[PDB]
Protein backbone atom coordinates (compact mmCIF):
# COMPACT_ATOMS: atom_id res chain seq x y z
CA UNK A 1 0.00 0.00 0.00
CA UNK A 2 0.61 3.72 -0.31
CA UNK A 3 1.21 3.88 3.47
CA UNK A 4 3.61 0.40 3.52
CA UNK A 5 5.70 2.34 0.58
CA UNK A 6 5.86 5.36 3.00
CA UNK A 7 6.34 3.13 5.99
CA UNK A 8 9.32 1.42 4.32
CA UNK A 9 10.70 4.58 3.06
CA UNK A 10 10.80 6.33 5.81
CA UNK A 11 11.97 3.57 8.24
CA UNK A 12 15.06 2.22 5.59
CA UNK A 13 15.98 5.85 3.61
CA UNK A 14 13.92 8.20 5.41
CA UNK A 15 11.23 10.50 3.67
CA UNK A 16 10.19 14.13 3.87
CA UNK A 17 7.91 15.62 6.14
CA UNK A 18 5.88 17.38 3.54
CA UNK A 19 5.50 13.89 1.80
CA UNK A 20 3.50 12.30 4.96
CA UNK A 21 1.89 15.79 4.76
CA UNK A 22 0.38 14.44 1.85
CA UNK A 23 -0.39 11.33 3.37
CA UNK A 24 -1.65 12.11 6.83
CA UNK B 1 9.74 21.36 12.35
CA UNK B 2 9.85 22.82 9.24
CA UNK B 3 7.02 21.97 6.28
CA UNK B 4 9.78 23.93 3.31
CA UNK B 5 12.14 20.65 3.69
CA UNK B 6 12.52 18.40 6.75
CA UNK B 7 13.46 14.84 5.90
CA UNK B 8 13.11 12.55 8.87
CA UNK B 9 13.64 8.79 9.67
CA UNK B 10 11.03 7.09 11.18
CA UNK B 11 9.07 4.22 11.38
CA UNK B 12 5.86 2.44 12.88
CA UNK B 13 4.08 4.86 15.38
CA UNK B 14 6.33 8.02 15.29
CA UNK B 15 6.44 7.74 11.69
CA UNK B 16 2.31 8.35 12.71
CA UNK B 17 3.33 10.74 15.56
CA UNK B 18 5.09 12.57 13.18
CA UNK B 19 2.46 12.48 10.37
CA UNK B 20 -0.53 13.30 13.17
CA UNK B 21 1.45 16.19 13.79
CA UNK B 22 2.28 17.58 10.22
CA UNK B 23 -1.24 17.19 9.11
CA UNK B 24 -2.77 18.35 12.58
CA UNK B 25 -0.18 21.93 12.21
CA UNK B 26 -0.78 22.42 9.38
CA UNK B 27 -1.71 26.44 9.97
CA UNK B 28 1.84 27.44 8.62
CA UNK B 29 2.28 27.81 5.34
Amino acid sequence: QLYSALANKCCHVGCTKRSLARFC
Amino acid sequence: DSWMEEVIKLCGRELVRAQIAICGMSTWS
